[PDB]
RNA sequence: UUUAAAA
């Protein structure tokens, strides 16, 4: 870590949602994935790695322990306080999907690298539905048990994650947006959850 | 606010006030202790000597005010004098006159404002209290700390009106406290609205006479009425870089090196080729924060502002002596009689040469100057950051304001400083300490200071000379 | 001509001080001692290499200095005869003798020699001996010169730090321990300095053996 | 908290039934008695100390600073510090990022109520200190900053130059402070303001924000415990969400008093 | 504020007190019966300090545990809003704070009978809500009154007093404005004795003046002990009856 | 990972002190003989008092002054202890109580007490100033860590010379070391640290409420005497009869009369160590400037 | 912005 001299200043300059799905290509962890989304004037490109399950020495817990961590990549560096906020929301969702009772006295470590988040014109609301679909593909590649696929969608700040073909909600997130926009925001993400749900299965069955 | 009781007559209250500085607001809360053991410091008093408490050296406080004060005509007679903030700053020289004031009571709220506006005037005021003897007696009654004179602030009341009410309450208490001894209290204030507010307070009548009224009530009035003073800044910004180029192009402006006169640091003479005589630059605003030796851009003045070569002696040491270093956007009587005396010479003079004003600085002659601290601005017993004055050796230069915590140590030390900046709001340039050369009038310290003021290289030869 | 003193510290198993030109490095070796949990090795000896600069804290510049010094001492010590043990080797650079920001070859050359000397005084099993020298080439004559001064580095094109391993009375070279180079050079100049560096290190161990004998021999049967 | 699996099944069966029997017997719309102290830090503009029934105590201090709003983005910065927890802890930065959204300058609180000149404006520093905690304190801090902001006094403006303020008079901070509530779902029943034992065996949790007599934007649905984490029917999302719309005015009437 | 008189010839300081007078002392015991076993809200002048004593209890990990005595931990946390200007630094991991935390542990581990409580740990949590000079001495008096509330056996009281020297005049209980204009000495006197468990001098003081400063310092510290003692008498009497 | 002291060794040293005996042979008030070894460059000082060996390195650079004191320079110091002085020091533990208390004592002695002329280290107010750094390297530990380190830093600052700087209004040109001779730093007073170790042949109970002071105080303890120490005291004086700083926290609660006695005993020590540093610096200057008598420019007349 | 001479 060099960081250079402290006397230097940073530079100051005065419908359809394309999706890409991949998995594997990582040898350190057990299962990984890569989701990319390019729509309107915003692009998303993040990598998710699942290092687990790892047996914990001296532990005697009845079920597993999930550890999700969002790390700033190289563009659009968010604040560290908000990165762990979404992580705690991600753990609150996956603690109900991943079969925790199957892996006693062991934990699962999640590593999501928001490498390239770009805007072309809260900004983190649009990236949450893309992080959930990247961990489910990585958790399934690692041989870990998950109760049904987990996806989410965006509807002007409101991010809702569904499960079981949208029958039951697993998580809810909303920032900015407006007022009284609830049922319409739910159905905008309900049809978007199914758009991401069947697309994950189509990528996980190819060869 | 509220007020809590303590032991043996002590009481603590809270003093809150917002401080505005550089556009910021900071809520400042302080502790204020109200006590009941503060004496009137009068020899006539027989009640206060029973409640006095000695100091840290176990010394009982001495009572200064004479038991037989100056007796005037009815209904004043034997009286004491209470001063105001304006009266101290105005007639400070009249206070020090041996045939004028004798028994004076300076309240605390007045001493705080006098010190906050002119530390050297505060110093000579405190000196009168210390040098109290048979022909002069000055005391300081801490009215803001006494439980009998501390006045609580009123809603939407002027800060100046509350302190004026504190001075009235102080004279009310002193009048009541001295009734057994038959001594009146005369409040010398030029504030007409303050005296009119006192005559409405029939609860405790006081005597309110202005300065010109109190002087006329003294026996030696004719000997001191001629000595009373008369009852009662930003530098222009430098021109832009584009205007000074167009001014020097079309002959509107001129360029030259300032040569401050040998016996006046406020009269500059820039030599120009288009004039037979050097163009004078008299005044603080005309020099415009320039130092002796700078290459400046001057702008000529109309013939109505042309002046003659001044015939007075003025150095940075003998000018504006009652000022503080941190003055930014108090008049001495000696400077009034001198500045008004030179104006009569230029009116009848025939050597009236053209004058100009500095509007831009092209090259600074700043360096490391040698001088010494001005004692009038130094607190010789505080190890804190204090703004002090520096009297430079070159009498053609002004005083420099520096920040230091070694002011008590650096006193009587011939030091070296370097000027940092001089904005339009500051009256004096800003500098800082760099090097101490030793004690004043020391052969080792003076000869070293002599060579630095002339760029004389006195260091040993290089090793490459061997 | 270089100076060296052995056994200068009282609270370590082995100490040393290597002085060359202007660079001075004091090393301290302590072992075998009880290692920590993350340090113990099941079969062989563990090494805790720590180098520190003369000015400022230990930044990442000295981290690569530890990793290169670690590769020189690891094959030199018979680690397998100290199972589940630790050896602390601390190198303190008193004077750099060069430019810390632009160069770091003379300090590596002195830390290698100072560490080997402190490993001898501490009584650790060593398979052989060691010698390290700095080498640079002036851009003027483009010839190879050993132990270049501080002024000779700023004009150098490429720098070198050759560390060798000597056996059989300090004559036979068993293996080349370290040859770290950075700059501008070719294959013709590589063996042009490698052959010259082998005879300059041969007289170094011959000078080291004389030093480590003038001090260990009086402490023994004498 | 830490309980035994024997009593966890007892509280789970008692809170998921149709009567929805609570441990302490309170109704799902009732709360626990709370003590709130205000105005005790002279060096600060506003101050408040809140004490809960279970022992949770939190102190909030409010400072002010004049800053150019044309170059200062956020004018309401919240600094949260929990005793016994690191400043970089995962549980500390989440509330720090969550409270900055419920009190965002412009969204949760309008910046027009703290502007001075057309160039300068007041920046509100909300310092939070949690002395003790036994559950999620995001709902307790909201009650503390509410009474602190409504008891805050800032210096009065005197009136392009640098602004000047009066020496004695100080204006009151007229700001509508948003409120945060915590709801726990147990199977098919909603619980407003859970306890340490209720939130330990619950299935999921809900965080609702209330501002200007309405449910405002920053809301969450974070899990209250990693053991029993279950997905909820969307009819439960709107049930507890509309449940606070009926009893929150009763909270403000008792809190703004 | 401004350029004030520190000690006028009338013997009055900038806040009205005299050379041997103390700021108002209002201590409080058992202020957090729900957060710690020991509690003390110290209000010495403008200073407002919250001191908690959690223990003696089992350590959270069996790694650090003395089988012959107890472990005394002190956590001094200076809040950002302690002064007028809100602190921008971190303060928690500050090197000046670690010196104070250690100086407090050494001061009390010799006075607290750690032997009576073996294989245990005593955590002391301190939060400074406001400071105004003499903060070290007020930290002392807070820990003393907080351990007593926790029922921890101590040999005697530990009193914290701050003394300043202005020219040739000592000043008891220095506030912030007085510490920024003279040297400061904080003492740690044990009970009514002259035994010093703490002696911090952080500014230059002439040797010919230090002895007299110490005498006037320990004299005022005894006065601080009585104010704490009288607080415990009033608290114990109203609690029993 | 810590020093094991046998019960037999602990009892022997305590009883030896009760008979006015120290293992090294000094007295109860005898400071160890100090030795100063100046290195090559300026600011390279090696201090050897007894078996304790310490080395200090002085540097400086251009930095921004503090916003509350724009007319003063910075003084940085960090004393990180390596396993070189003993395997009991875990490397990388910069938050150690010994390292923390050492830096804070020297920082108060040099910076806060006004030993280094910070006002002379100001080049331009509130923008450019000197940040003098003092790196202390603990070489061999045998007690007296802060005593030797304070001697090393004070001998180092008086031996170090900062680069010359010429101010041309707002620009600042740092003159190379070969261009102009560096200027030495300004030193007002010389703070010298003297530590005191305390022992009690009784117990803690007989010491809290006991008028009879049976404490044993020794000046500058060794490592073995330090490990058996009960109470610790550190004073710092100068030749101007001024108490620079005092740090006494914990251990045996001592009375005011004995602490005042420690200062008067320490003044005779710091007075001798002061004149030694002034003499050893004078001898080292003549070593570098051998022909300095011919190169003098300011010469007297007749 | 003090001539010349020896210093
Ligand atoms: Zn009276």
């Amino acid at each position: 870590r060099l960081l250079g001299p402290a006397a230097a200043k940073p530079m100051a300059f005065s419908s359809e949602q394309e999706l890409s799905l991949h998995t594997g290509f990582i040898e350190n962890c057990n299962g990984s994935a890569l989701v990319e989304a390019r729509s309107l004037g915003h692009q998303t490109s993040l990598i998710t790695a699942v290092y687990g399950p790892r047996s914990i020495r001296g532990s005697f817990t009845s079920q597993g322990t999930i550890s999700i961590q969002l790390k700033n990549g190289l563009l659009e560096k968010y604040n560290t306080n908000e990165l762990k906020e979404v992580s705690s929301f991600l753990m609150g969702i996956f603690n109900s999907v991943v079969n925790l009772s199957r892996y006693p006295k062991s934990g699962i470590d999640i590593f999501v690298y928001l490498t390239y988040d770009k805007d072309l014109t809260s900004q983190i609301s649009s990236l949450i539905p893309h992080c959930i679909t990247s961990i489910t593909l990585a958790l399934a590649d690692a041989g870990i048990e998950l109760v049904d696929m987990a996806g989410a969608g965006e509807a002007n700040g409101t991010v809702v994650s569904f499960i079981k073909n949208g029958e039951e909600i697993v998580g809810f997130w909303k920032d900015d947006g407006d007022d009284e926009d609830l049922l319409e925001c739910l159905d905008r993400c309900k049809e978007q959850y199914n758009r991401y749900r069947d697309l994950m299965i189509s990528c996980l069955m190819n060869q | 606010p509220r007020r809590k009781r303590l032991a043996d007559g002590l009481s603590v209250t809270q003093k809150v006030f917002v401080r505005s500085r550089n556009g910021g607001a900071t809520k400042i809360v302080r502790e204020h202790y109200l006590r009941s053991d503060i004496p009137c410091l009068s020899r006539s008093c027989t009640k206060c000597p029973q409640i006095v408490v000695p100091d840290a050296q176990n010394e009982l406080p001495k009572f200064i005010l004479s038991d037989s004060p100056l007796e005037l005509s009815a209904p004043i007679g034997k009286h004491y004098v209470v001063l105001d903030t304006n009266v101290v700053l105005q007639a400070i020289d009249l206070l020090e006159n041996p045939n004028c004031f004798f028994d004076v009571i300076v309240p605390q709220i007045v001493l705080d404002e006098v010190r906050n506006k002119s530390y050297p005037v505060y110093t000579r005021l405190r000196t009168l209290c210390r040098d109290s003897d048979d022909h002069k007696r000055f005391i300081v009654f801490h009215n803001e700390f006494s439980e009998h004179t501390f006045v609580e602030r009123l809603p939407n009341e002027t800060i100046n009106d509350r302190n004026n009410r504190a001075i009235r309450k102080t004279c009310q208490w002193y009048s009541e406290h001295l009734k057994p001894y038959d001594i009146n209290v005369v409040l010398v204030t030029n504030d007409r609205l303050n005296r009119e507010a006192a005559t409405k307070e029939v609860e405790s009548n006081i005597i309110t006479k202005s300065l010109v009224q109190y002087i006329e009530l003294l026996p030696n009035a004719d000997d001191i009425r001629d000595s009373i003073p008369q009852m009662d800044f930003t530098f222009p910004e430098y021109y832009s870089t584009a205007r000074v180029m167009g001014g020097l192009k079309n002959g509107v402006l001129y360029q030259g090196n300032i040569q401050i006169s040998e016996y006046n640091f406020l009269e500059g003479s820039v030599s120009l080729p288009r004039f037979s005589k050097p163009v004078l630059i008299v005044g603080q605003k005309n020099l415009n924060r320039a130092f002796n030796g700078d290459q400046v851009i001057v702008e000529l003045l109309p013939q109505s502002e042309w002046k003659a070569p001044s015939s007075i002696v003025l150095d940075s040491e003998h000018f504006d002596v009652n000022d503080n270093p941190d003055i930014e956007a108090v008049i001495s009587d000696k400077q009034r009689r001198l500045l008004a005396k030179d104006a009569m010479i230029a009116q009848r003079s025939k050597k009236i040469q053209p004058t100009a004003k500095v509007v831009y600085i092209q090259r600074r002659s700043w360096r490391q100057y040698v001088g010494q601290l001005a004692p009038s601005s130094v607190d010789p017993q505080s190890s804190s950051t204090q703004n002090v004055f520096v009297i430079l050796m070159d009498k053609c230069l002004p005083k420099v304001r520096i920040r230091t915590r070694r002011a008590a140590e650096l006193l009587d030390k011939r030091i070296v400083i370097s000027i940092d900046s001089w904005p339009t709001t500051h009256k004096y340039p800003l500098g800082h300490f760099v090097r101490d050369l030793g004690t004043i009038e020391s052969a080792q310290a003076e000869t070293e200071a002599l060579l630095l003021e002339h760029d004389v290289e006195y260091r040993p030869f290089s090793k490459k000379v061997l | 001509s270089v100076q060296a003193e052995i056994g200068i510290l009282d609270h370590v198993d082995g100490s040393s001080e290597f002085v060359s030109q202007d660079t001075k490095v004091i090393c301290s070796v302590t072992g075998p001692i009880e290692p920590k949990a993350r340090q113990e090795l099941p079969t062989q000896l563990a090494l805790e290499i720590i180098v520190r600069p003369a000015k400022g804290v230990a930044t990442t510049r000295e981290k690569v200095l530890e990793d290169k010094l670690r590769a020189v001492l690891t094959p030199l010590i018979t680690r397998h005869c100290y199972p589940r043990q630790l050896c602390q080797i601390t190198c303190q650079i008193l004077e750099s003798g060069e430019d810390e920001a632009e160069f770091s070859l003379r300090e590596l050359s002195c830390c290698i020699n100072a560490a080997f000397l402190a490993l001898v005084d501490a009584g650790i099993a060593l398979n052989s001996m060691c010698a390290s020298i700095p080498i640079a080439i002036i851009k003027d004559t483009s010839d190879i010169i050993v132990d270049p001064t501080a002024e000779q580095l700023k004009i150098s094109l490429s720098v070198h730090t050759l560390a060798l391993e000597f056996v059989n009375g300090g004559k036979v070279v068993k293996n080349v321990l370290l040859l770290d180079s950075n700059g501008d050079f070719n294959e013709d100049q590589l063996f042009s300095l490698l052959e010259l560096g082998e005879q300059k290190c041969q007289e170094l161990v011959t000078n080291i053996r004389r030093i480590i004998q003038d001090n260990i021999s009086p402490r023994l049967v004498v | 908290m830490s309980l035994s699996v024997a009593e966890k099944s007892y509280l789970y069966d008692s809170l998921a039934s149709t009567p929805s029997i609570r441990p302490d017997g309170r109704l799902p719309h009732q709360f626990r008695p709370i003590e709130i102290f205000t105005d005790f830090l002279p060096s600060s503009n506003g101050s408040s100390r809140i004490i809960a029934s279970d022992g949770s105590e939190c102190i909030v201090s409010i400072k002010s600073k004049v800053v150019d709003h044309h170059v200062e983005n956020e004018l309401l910065q919240v600094d949260v510090d929990i005793a016994g927890q690191r400043d970089d802890a995962l549980v500390v930065e989440t509330i720090t990022s969550l409270l900055n959204k419920v009190l965002k300058s412009g969204s949760g609180v309008d910046s027009s109520k703290l502007q001075l000149t057309k160039k300068y404006s007041f920046k509100i520093f909300v310092d939070v200190l949690v002395i003790s905690s036994h559950s999620h304190p995001v709902s307790l801090i909201s009650f503390a900053i509410y009474s602190a902001l409504n008891s805050t006094y800032l210096p009065k403006l005197i009136s392009e130059e640098l602004p000047t303020f009066h020496d004695y008079d100080m204006v009151k901070l007229d700001i509508n402070p948003p409120l945060v509530f915590i709801l726990a779902v147990v199977g098919n029943n909603m619980l407003l303001d859970p306890a340490a034992n209720e939130s330990e065996v619950a299935n999921n949790g809900l965080i609702i924000s209330w501002s200007n007599g309405k449910i405002t934007s920053p809301i969450r649905s974070v899990a209250l415990n990693d053991s029993n984490v279950k997905s909820f029917k969307p009819h439960l999302l709107k049930q507890g969400l509309a449940m606070v719309e009926k009893y929150a005015p009763d909270v403000v009437r008792s809190l703004e008093n | 504020m401004s350029r004030l008189e520190i000690y006028s010839p009338e013997g009055l300081r900038l806040d009205g007190r005299r050379w041997n007078e103390l700021r108002r002392f209002e201590s409080s015991i058992n202020t957090h019966p729900h957060a710690a076993d020991g509690s003390s809200y110290m209000e010495q002048g403008n200073n407002k300090i919250i001191t908690l004593v959690k223990g003696p209890k089992e350590p959270r990990l069996k790694s650090q545990m003395d089988t012959s005595k107890a472990l005394l931990n002190v956590s001094v946390n200076i809040t950002k809003f302690s002064k007028f200007e809100r602190s921008k630094s971190s303060h928690k991991n500050e090197r000046r704070v670690l010196e104070i935390q250690t100086s407090l542990v050494r001061m009390f581990e010799k006075n607290v009978m750690l032997n009576i409580y073996p294989r245990t740990v005593i955590d002391i949590e301190i939060h400074v809500l406001e400071q105004d000079g003499g903060i070290m001495g007020s930290l002392i008096n807070g820990i003393t009154l907080a351990l007593i509330d926790a029922g921890i056996s101590m040999f005697d009281y530990i009193s914290g007093i701050s003394v300043g020297l202005y020219d040739t005049t000592p000043l008891l209980d220095t506030n912030s404005l007085e510490e920024n204009a003279m040297s400061t000495v904080t003492l740690g006197v044990v009970g009514k004795s002259e035994k010093l468990s703490l002696l911090l001098v952080e500014d230059k003081i002439p040797l010919d003046r230090l002895e007299n400063v110490l005498a006037i310092g320990i004299a005022g510290a005894h006065r601080v002990r009585d104010l704490m003692d009288e607080e415990l008498r009033k608290h114990a009497q109203k609690r029993v009856s | 990972k810590d020093i094991e002291i046998s019960a037999s060794e602990s009892k022997f040293i305590l009883e030896a002190l009760r008979q006015n005996y120290r293992l090294d042979g000094r007295s109860f008030d005898q400071f160890r003989d100090v030795e100063i070894t100046f290195g090559k460059e300026f600011g390279d000082v090696s201090v050897k008092m007894g078996n304790t060996k310490v080395h200090c390195r002085i540097s400086c650079q251009i930095a921004q002054p503090y916003e509350d004191r724009p007319f003063e320079g910075l003084f940085v110091i960090s004393t990180e202890i390596s396993p070189m002085a003993g395997s009991q020091f875990e490397n990388g533990n910069i938050t150690g109580e010994d390292e923390v208390l050492c830096s804070r004592i020297i920082e108060k002695s040099v910076r806060r007490s006004g030993a280094l002329d910070v006002e002379g280290l100001c080049i331009v107010a509130g923008s450019k100033c000197w940040a003098v750094r003092a790196d202390v390297h603990f070489l061999d530990c045998d007690g007296g860590f802060i005593d030797a380190s304070c001697i090393a830093v004070m001998a180092g600052l008086m031996h170090f010379k900062k680069p010359d700087i010429t101010v041309h209004g707002e620009q600042i040109i740092v003159h190379p070391v070969n261009e102009r001779e560096p200027v030495p730093l300004g030193i007002l007073h010389i703070p010298i640290c003297v530590t005191f170790s305390f022992f009690n042949p009784q117990d803690t109970e007989e010491n809290i409420k006991g008028e009879t002071n049976s404490e044993i105080s020794i000046i500058d303890a060794t490592l073995k005497e330090e490990l058996l120490r009960d109470g610790v005291l550190t004073v710092t004086l100068n030749k101007n009869r001024e108490v620079v700083q005092v740090s006494k926290a914990g251990g045996l609660p001592m009375d005011a009369l004995t602490l005042m006695k420690c200062c008067h005993e320490a003044y005779s020590i710091i007075e001798k160590i002061t004149d030694q540093i002034l003499q050893l610096l004078k001898e080292d200057s003549e070593k570098r400037n051998k022909y300095a008598a011919m190169l003098t420019s300011e010469n007297a007349r007749e």
